[PDB]
């Protein structure tokens, strides 16, 4: 029985439980939480994107990142000892190695870790609740970080590990894509919304109904920790809302079921609208419009201003954002307003 | 011996039921400590302020207060001598060493209640009129406060004018403004682009011929606050809880923290644009100012000039068929200014003397206020949000309208905090419900 | 009672903690480089 | 071993004679640039009038020609147009600048020989990212 | 069309809104 | 409920801790510092020096033209700037 | 007996009526009828609107631009700017139209109606004994409306640039201020981001580990949904049951054992970062944008290295130009 021996080890409930996820999980979760820190503050993708990353550069927190490798690149999984580096740690990291070693990592850990929840769920023995939940982030990571690349041209193209990296990447769909426009993100944008609203109308709504099931005027020593029943009656909660918003629950047991809901929910709408975007298969247009303001220099809406920011967003970002494509834009050639 | 019949932690501080020698010298402990900002800062400002050089290219926020009473003034707003500031700043730190030094009192060794010991130092806040005493009371300390400047403008060394016939320079009020109507009529109109409530102040002396009218209100309050109790009406409604009072003489600050930053972002008098900066709508003017100046000397026409929109190229009429600056600065016609005032007509800019009578002088003023508009960054950057990386300077009139509002707004949701949950003391819900008796369940389920 | 020092908890902290306390004094010596 | 002594080697007059910068007297001329003309002409651009600019090509046709310190020095003096005539100290700040905004004052020989350098040093540094604004950068 | 539909999809939610505030089905306490 | 819980909740208040460790932390610290005042990094990720990024003249950038042998490019871009 | 003011005085704070009608509410509920129905109209048949100065009437609508996703509510005209512009001002409704001065007066009812929503959001919290602090949450939400009705508009030149009410209008009024502020290149704007990043990624928690620990009611026979019959005093859900997994997830200590550590934090985090991006909002009202990084990173010539900051420079100089075009005849936006 020596597999039930390590088996014994590993899910032995220590402090920071490990057991047989942690094989996956912790590893990976590691050389990827790692290689993002170790490029973070060494190395440059001068060798791909001319620009500085590591703070050794000089570069600024926020300025840092990890950025993926040249377009000229393609999707190779750029090993260590693929063809690429040939085996050089140096040249692989010049070559922006580690960004597929910090995304696939990054990825099996974030597999390894929904393991995490289902192995403990089943050990202390709870509805898998949380890992079913996992889906949310573990699609849109796989949408934005998977497909959408392996869909498009090169890993290039894909988000780049750092803040301002990612910050470009809102403004190059507001750019090339027009991805505000999205019905899905517009549910994705929905999810995180309305569930930040319940994270906390739930939130300072408990807080704020629960009883004296204490003695001071602070809350914390109130009755717990499972002990004494409820804090908050849901009735007198409930009445309040039913007058003020109109509408209020009843049945805590769909209110927390309806918040697990909201944002895993919509998020994973817009990581569909992300597929779309790997195939440049994008609400962009509305044709109706385009053909009604073709023939009427007459005929204005939000819809055509911001599409034109999208050029502005384009024409002079593109050239000195994907140098692989040589781009040669002179100054008339340049769109821009009248006196700017 | 707190923490256990004491409520909580974060929340420790509060202790405080009918009285405290602990709170009070902990108010005049702050208090006190607050007036250590005022010199260590003043004497961090003077520790700097170049030679000669724009007061708001360096990040002075202070100085430019002591100047605009008229301390180190300057015909035109230039400091003389790096002086009298130097003495509010180290007053102020040994000010500051008065303030620590008897806090710090009432805070350790300072006699707890204030019953037991004295027995008019001494409080409560269900006291009606001991609290309503006291009001009466720093009412008045500030009734005399609002004469300090009607002295100081009228007596030690007029404020700073740059409404001044030859340009800034203090000047000594000498007519305060004491008609009833124009000073108290002030407040009670005007709220938006027409014109702000008080933001809203053309000349010097409408304001120190006010805050005349203002040292004796509120020093009239104290023997009316000082002298009687609360009326007949006001007994109801207000919670004379002692954390309720925190509230209401708090969330007017919100108030004040809004109405103020209203007032460094607009009022181009009391924040002379010489010591602050150029009020963002100034700098937006002194734009067109610029081109169409650099434009009509190269011989073009502004009269006549018509925009690309096919409006107004340099300028365009008002909803009120006054004459204005085009281009967008057109959102800003309201805004008014010395340098510009003497190129201005009857019907809005005349013109004629904007033709020709265009002086030499307006021309680097109106460019510098172009150049050094009320615009910059996080990281300090002067420049549109993408401006390379080479002026650095952060207009004040920036600071001091982002700071208070920060703070102005917190405040108000401060207000919420206290003047609704000591709404909850005088019911006793402070805590939640009783749960065996709780008001829901005995109600006619609407359904 | 009877502890140990060598404990998974303890190899944990360790892996990400101790490289850290190198990187924020590599870090550290950044802050002067120039040119 | 980047910014070489030949390339802060500038022509310091019109004849063609030349003198050479140190690593050290070129922050001065950026100081006090930053300190001087910051407000205007940032990057090398005169926000007051795009039309002009601090470029190597426009100060050598300017006139007088100003693609050389004493030039560049001359106007740091005395303040004149694009073409000979006009002398524009009565706005445009220079040591003349009849007391007009400070920033003038101060300076001296040492910083108007360097300004004037760090100008046709920067173009030589800054590929022409020096003329043109906005669309660069 | 096209608004017309607009105008519909709309004023159902107000449909939508009357109904569940005031046929709401009580909440029973038991 | 149950907790396998080593020692942890005061180990930093460990008299034989801050000492041992009033030991390692400077050790490791201007360890680090080292790999960095060297110019160590560099050599280690390819890294350049503030003066190492374009040529002491040309203007171009050093961007990978291929895939297969990205490294050969690389090579002579870096031996390039002399 | 009472006199008849008495009776209407208790019908106002009667904590009977279908929804309370609060003293609050008598200024709502005006307010928000006024505003809402003048919209849902405008929305309709809204008259081409003159946003910025220039005689170009650009209006999104449906019986014009009949989209959902186009049209809206179009702003205010420069022209008139921060100015208050009564529709009794207009010498014609038809000229109100131009200026879109229907904007005004519905932005102005839906803001002080909504902050009566704020305010009679209190009324139940003391006209029925509980913590009052439930519309102290909806600060975070009021407020953060205000910083992109009011605010900005005081801030700037006019309510030309006011989130105009609409779908694409919000993106337009995005973008236009990420080209005039680094606004995404902010420590408040992340702050936002640090909540609704949050609040979300937390829902998800509470509503996870809250449904995954719950006893056992039904056995698929129908739902597990049913295992709580409302008015119990019981909690459906355990709560060591349910802090047993995470806790066993992240190590210990790190998953909550108190209930009231649960929950309420459930506000601490969106409402705190909710009002800073507010502000964050707020104060670019004053231009008080976005760090600076643009070259920032140089070199030993001087050559300039390009931060990551550098390119999202471009991404904005982009849209800076061609926003409004047209609308600016100087080289300088100050608003
Ligand atoms: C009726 C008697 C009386 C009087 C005259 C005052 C007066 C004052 N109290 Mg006070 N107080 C009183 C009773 C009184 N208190 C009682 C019974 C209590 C509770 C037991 C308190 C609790 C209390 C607290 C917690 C605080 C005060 C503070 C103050 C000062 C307000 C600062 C200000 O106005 O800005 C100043 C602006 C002016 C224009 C002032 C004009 C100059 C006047 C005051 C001349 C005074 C001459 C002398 C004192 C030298 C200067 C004094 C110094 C404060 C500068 C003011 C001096 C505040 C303070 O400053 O203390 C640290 C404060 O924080 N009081
Ligand atoms: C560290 C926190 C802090 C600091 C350093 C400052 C600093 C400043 N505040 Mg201020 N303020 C703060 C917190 C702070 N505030 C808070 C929490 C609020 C509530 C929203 C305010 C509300 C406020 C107002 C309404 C005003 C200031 C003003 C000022 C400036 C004048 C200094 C002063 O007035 O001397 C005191 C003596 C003076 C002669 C200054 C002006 C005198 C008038 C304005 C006072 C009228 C009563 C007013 C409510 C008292 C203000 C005191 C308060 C600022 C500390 C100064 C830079 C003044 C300025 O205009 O800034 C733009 C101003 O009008 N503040
Ligand atoms: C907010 C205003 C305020 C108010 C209402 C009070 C009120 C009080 N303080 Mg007090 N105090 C204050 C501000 C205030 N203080 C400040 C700002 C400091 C530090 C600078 C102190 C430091 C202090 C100490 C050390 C003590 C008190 C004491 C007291 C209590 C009795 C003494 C007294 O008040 O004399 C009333 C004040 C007068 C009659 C004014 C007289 C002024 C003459 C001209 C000079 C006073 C002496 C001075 C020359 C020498 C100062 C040294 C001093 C510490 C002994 C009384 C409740 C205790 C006390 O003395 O009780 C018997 C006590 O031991 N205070
Ligand atoms: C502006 C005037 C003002 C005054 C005089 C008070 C006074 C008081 N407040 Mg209060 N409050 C205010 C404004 C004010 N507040 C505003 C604007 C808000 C938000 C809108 C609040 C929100 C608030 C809450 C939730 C509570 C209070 C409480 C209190 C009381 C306890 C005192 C206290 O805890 O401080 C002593 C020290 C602290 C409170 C700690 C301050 C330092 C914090 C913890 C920062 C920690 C550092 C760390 C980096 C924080 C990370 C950020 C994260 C916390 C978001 C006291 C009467 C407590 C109470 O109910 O009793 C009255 C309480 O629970 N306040
Ligand atoms: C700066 C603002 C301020 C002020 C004026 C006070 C004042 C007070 N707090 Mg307090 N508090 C604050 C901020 C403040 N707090 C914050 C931010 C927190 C969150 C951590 C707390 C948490 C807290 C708790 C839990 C408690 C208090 C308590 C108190 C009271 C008793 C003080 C005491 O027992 O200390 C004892 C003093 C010492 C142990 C030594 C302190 C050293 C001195 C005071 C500082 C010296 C200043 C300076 C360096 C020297 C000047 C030199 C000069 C002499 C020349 C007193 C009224 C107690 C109370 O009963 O009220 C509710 C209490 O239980 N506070
Ligand atoms: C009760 C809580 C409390 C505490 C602990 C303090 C503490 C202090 N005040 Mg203060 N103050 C308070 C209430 C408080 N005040 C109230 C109710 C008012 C009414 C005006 C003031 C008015 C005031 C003035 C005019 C001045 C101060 C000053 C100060 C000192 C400067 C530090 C500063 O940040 O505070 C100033 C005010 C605040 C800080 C308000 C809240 C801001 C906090 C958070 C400070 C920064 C902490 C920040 C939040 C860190 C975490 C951020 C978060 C995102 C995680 C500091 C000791 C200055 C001083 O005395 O000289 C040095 C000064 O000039 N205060
Ligand atoms: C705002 C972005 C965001 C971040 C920062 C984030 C972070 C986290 N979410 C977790 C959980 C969850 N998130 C969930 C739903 C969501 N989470 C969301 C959004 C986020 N969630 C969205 C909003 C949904 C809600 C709608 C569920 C409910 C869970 C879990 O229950 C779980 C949890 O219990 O948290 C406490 C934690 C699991 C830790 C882990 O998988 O380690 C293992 C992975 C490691 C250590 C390696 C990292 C893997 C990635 C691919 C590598 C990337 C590394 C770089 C990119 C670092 C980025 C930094 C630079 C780019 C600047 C972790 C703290
Ligand atoms: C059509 C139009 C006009 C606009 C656009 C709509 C768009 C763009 C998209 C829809 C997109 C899609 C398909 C999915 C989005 C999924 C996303 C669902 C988020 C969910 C938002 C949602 C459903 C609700 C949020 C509701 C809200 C803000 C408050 C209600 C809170 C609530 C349910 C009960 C209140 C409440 C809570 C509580 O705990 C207690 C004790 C009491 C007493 C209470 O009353
Ligand atoms: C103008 C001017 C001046 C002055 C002025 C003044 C001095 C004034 C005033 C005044 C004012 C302006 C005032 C005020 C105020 C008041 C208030 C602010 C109030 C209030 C209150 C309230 C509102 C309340 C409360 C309540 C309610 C709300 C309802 C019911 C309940 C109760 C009763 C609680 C001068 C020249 C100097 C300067 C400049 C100009
Ligand atoms: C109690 C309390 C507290 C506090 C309090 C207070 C009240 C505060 C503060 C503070 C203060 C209130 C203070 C003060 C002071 C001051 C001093 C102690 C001073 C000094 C200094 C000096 C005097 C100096 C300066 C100078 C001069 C002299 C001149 C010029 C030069 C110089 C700059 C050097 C604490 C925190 C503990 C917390 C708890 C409670
Ligand atoms: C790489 C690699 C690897 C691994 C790796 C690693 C191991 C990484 C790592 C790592 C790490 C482990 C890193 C780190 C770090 C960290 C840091 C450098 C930090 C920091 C910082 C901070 C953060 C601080 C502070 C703070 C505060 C206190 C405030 C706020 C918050 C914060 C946190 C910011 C191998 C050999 C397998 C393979 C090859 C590649
Ligand atoms: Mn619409 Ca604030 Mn960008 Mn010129 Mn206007
Ligand atoms: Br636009
Ligand atoms: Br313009
Ligand atoms: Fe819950």
């Amino acid at each position: 029985g020596w597999f039930d021996i390590l088996d014994d080890w590993l899910k032995r409930d220590r402090f920071v439980f490990v057991g047989w996820s942690g094989i996956l999980l912790f590893p990976c979760a590691y050389l990827a939480l790692g290689g993002w820190l170790t490029g973070t503050t060494f190395v440059t993708s001068w060798y791909t994107h001319g620009l500085a990353s590591s703070y050794l550069e000089g570069c600024n927190f926020l300025t840092v990142a990890v950025s993926t490798p040249a377009n000229s690149m393609g999707h190779s999984l750029l090993l260590l000892w693929g063809p690429e580096a040939q085996g050089d740690f140096t040249r692989w990291c010049q070559l922006g190695g580690l960004w597929t070693f910090i995304a696939l990592h990054g990825a099996f850990g974030l597999i390894g870790f929904m393991l995490r929840q289902f192995e403990i769920a089943r050990l202390v023995g709870v509805r898998p609740y949380n890992a079913i939940a996992f889906s949310a982030p573990i699609a849109v990571f796989v949408s934005v970080f998977l497909i959408y690349p392996l869909g498009q041209s090169s890993w290039f193209f894909a988000p780049s590990f750092g803040v301002a990296a990612i910050f470009r990447f809102l403004l190059f769909f507001q750019g090339f894509h027009n991805w505000t426009l999205n019905p899905f993100h517009m549910m994705g944008v929905a999810g995180v919304l309305g569930g930040a609203l319940l994270c906390a109308i739930h939130g300072a709504t408990v807080e704020n109904t629960l009883f004296q099931d204490g003695e001071g005027a602070s809350t914390f020593r109130a009755f717990n920790p499972t002990q004494a029943e409820e804090t908050y009656s849901m009735v007198t909660a409930n009445r309040f809302w039913s007058q003020i918003f109109g509408i209020a629950f009843s049945n805590k047991r769909w209110l927390h079921f309806f918040m697990l809901f909201v944002p895993v929910t919509g998020l994973w709408m817009s990581a569909i609208g992300v597929v779309g975007l790997a195939l440049n298969l994008r609400s962009y247009d509305f044709i109706s419009q385009e053909i009604r303001a073709a023939e009427d220099p007459e005929f204005e809406t939000f819809y055509t201003k911001n599409l034109l920011l999208n050029e502005g967003i384009r024409a002079w970002m593109a050239p000195q954002d994907q140098p692989h494509e040589n781009f040669v834009f002179p100054e008339e050639v340049l769109p821009r307003g009248n006196a700017l | 011996d707190q923490e256990s019949s004491g409520f909580a932690w974060w929340a420790g501080n509060a202790r405080l039921i009918n009285l405290s020698g602990k709170l009070l010298g902990a108010h005049v402990a702050h208090a006190g400590l607050i007036v250590f900002w005022a010199g260590a800062m003043t004497l961090f400002e003077l520790a700097h302020f170049i030679p000669e050089k724009p007061m708001y290219e360096q990040g002075l926020i202070l100085i430019p207060h002591i100047a605009t009473l008229g301390w180190g003034v300057g015909p035109g707003g230039e400091v003389v001598d790096t002086f009298p500031f130097f003495v509010v700043g180290v007053v102020h730190l040994i000010s500051s060493a008065v303030l620590g030094f008897g806090g710090v009192y009432h805070a350790i060794r300072g006699p707890e209640t204030l019953e037991e010991y004295s027995s008019f130092f001494g409080y409560d806040w269900k006291d009606k009129n001991k609290m309503t005493t006291i009001l009466g009371f720093h009412l008045i300390v500030l009734g005399i406060g609002a004469l300090l400047l009607v002295a100081k403008a009228m007596f030690f060394g007029g404020l700073y004018d740059t409404w001044a016939p030859g340009g800034g320079d203090v000047r000594v009020i000498t007519n305060p403004t004491l008609d009833p109507r124009v000073i108290f009529g002030y407040l009670l109109k005007s709220p938006f682009g027409g014109e702000g409530w008080i933001v809203s102040v053309n000349n010097l002396e409408d304001v120190v011929g006010g805050h005349i009218w203002i040292g004796l209100i509120c020093i009239a309050g104290g023997i009316w606050h000082i002298l009687t109790t609360p009326f007949g009406w006001a007994r109801r409604a207000f919670i004379w809880s002692g954390e309720a009072y925190l509230s209401y003489s708090l969330g007017a600050l919100s108030m004040m923290g809004f109405i103020a930053t209203c007032f460094v972002w607009f009022n181009n008098t009391v924040y002379p644009s010489e010591f602050y900066g150029p009020t963002g709508p100034e700098a937006s003017q002194a734009q067109a100012m610029t081109f169409l100046i650099r434009d009509q000397k190269l011989g073009a026409n502004v009269g006549s000039a018509q925009g690309p929109t096919g409006l107004g190229k340099y300028l365009m009429r008002s909803p009120t068929g006054e004459i204005i600056f085009g281009g967008e600065t057109m959102r800003f016609w309201d805004f008014r200014g010395p340098w510009l005032e003497p190129l201005r007509g009857p019907n809005g800019l005349d013109l004629n003397k904007i033709k020709n009578d265009i002086q030499p002088w307006q021309e680097r003023r109106a460019a510098e206020y172009m150049t050094h508009a009320p615009l910059g960054s996080l990281n300090s950057v002067g420049g549109v949000a993408t401006e390379i990386n080479s002026v650095n300077f952060v207009s004040p009139r920036s600071w001091l309208a982002t700071s208070h509002f920060v703070l102005a707004f917190f405040f108000l949701v401060g207000h919420l905090w206290h003047a609704g949950r000591a709404r909850a003391a005088a019911a006793g819900f402070e805590k939640g419900i009783d749960r065996e008796s709780e008001p829901v369940l005995s109600m006619p389920s609407l359904d | 009672v009877s502890y140990p020092i060598f404990t998974v908890r303890w190899v944990a902290v360790h892996t990400l903690a101790v490289p850290t306390i190198f990187f924020l004094g590599a870090i550290a010596a950044m802050q002067f480089i120039q040119r | 071993a980047e910014l070489t002594p030949e390339v802060l080697t500038v022509p310091l007059n019109s004849e063609g004679k030349t003198i050479t910068l140190t690593e050290k007297q070129y922050l001065e001329g950026k100081r006090l640039f930053q300190y001087a003309c910051a407000s205007c002409h940032v990057g090398g651009i005169t926000k007051t009038n795009p039309s002009l600019d601090l470029r190597t090509e426009t100060l050598a046709l300017a006139t007088p020609p100003r693609d050389n310190i004493e030039g560049l020095v001359d106007y740091m003096k005395n303040p004149t147009t694009y073409d000979g005539e006009q002398e524009i100290a009565e706005v445009h700040p220079s040591l003349r600048s009849a007391d007009i905004f400070p920033k003038m004052r101060n300076l001296t020989e040492k910083d108007l020989v360097a300004i004037a350098g760090h100008i046709l040093v920067e173009p030589k540094i800054l590929g022409d990212k020096w003329g043109g604004g906005k669309v660069y950068y | 069309m096209e608004t017309i539909t607009y105008v519909f999809i709309f004023a159902c939610i107000i449909a939508l809104f009357f109904f569940a505030i005031f046929f709401r089905e009580p909440p029973r306490i038991t | 409920g149950t907790t396998g819980e080593r020692p942890f909740s005061d180990i930093i208040t460990s008299v034989r801790y801050w000492v041992i460790h009033s030991i390692t932390i400077p050790a490791l610290f201007i360890a680090g510092w080292l790999f960095v005042s060297t110019g160590l990094a560099y050599d280690v990720f390819g890294t350049p020096r503030p003066d190492s990024y374009y040529a002491q003249e040309q203007r171009s950038i050093p961007l990978v033209t291929d895939r297969f042998e990205a490294k050969q490019q690389v090579e002579t871009f870096l031996e390039q700037l002399k | 007996s009472a006199n008849l003011w008495e009776r209407f005085c208790n019908w106002v704070t009667s904590t009977d009526n279908r929804l309370y009608v609060g003293w609050f509410g008598v200024i709502m509920i005006p307010t928000l009828l006024a505003a809402t129905i003048c919209f849902v109209i405008a929305f309709i048949a809204a008259p081409p609107v003159d946003i910025d100065g220039i005689r170009e009437p650009v209006s999104g609508s449906l019986l014009y631009g009949n989209n959902i996703i186009t049209g809206a509510v179009v702003p205010s005209s420069n022209a008139i700017g921060l100015h208050f512009y009564p529709i009794w001002e207009a010498a014609s409704l038809d000229e109100w139209l131009y200026n879109g001065g229907p904007y005004q007066l519905i932005i102005f009812h839906f803001l002080l109606g909504a902050s009566c929503y704020m305010g009679r959001q209190w009324e139940l919290s003391y006209r029925l004994g509980m913590r009052p602090w439930i519309c102290v949450a909806y600060s975070a939400p009021l407020a953060s409306a205000f910083a992109v009705f009011l605010i900005y508009p005081i801030g700037q030149g006019s309510f030309s640039d006011g989130m105009p009410l609409g779908i694409s209008g919000t993106f337009n009024f995005m973008i236009v201020f990420q080209a005039e502020h680094n606004i995404l290149m902010h420590p408040f704007h992340q702050l936002g981001v640090a909540g609704v990043f949050g609040g979300a990624l937390f829902c998800a928690m509470h509503g996870s580990l809250v449904t995954s620990s719950l006893i056992r009611e039904t056995t698929e026979t129908e739902s597990a949904n049913y295992g709580y019959k409302f008015g119990q005093e019981e909690e459906t859900y355990n709560i060591v049951a349910a802090h047993g997994y995470f806790g066993r997830l992240i190590f210990q200590y790190a998953s909550f054992n108190n209930s009231r550590s649960l929950h309420f934090f459930l506000a601490a985090w969106r409402v705190v970062g909710v009002w800073f991006a507010a502000l964050g909002i707020s104060t670019m009202a004053f231009n008080l944008n976005g760090f600076n990084f643009n070259h920032s990173v140089i070199d030993a010539k001087g050559n300039v290295i390009n931060t990551w900051a550098d390119i999202i420079n471009r991404a904005n100089l982009g849209m800076e130009v061609m926003h409004e075009r047209n609308a600016h005849n100087f080289p300088l936006d100050l608003a």
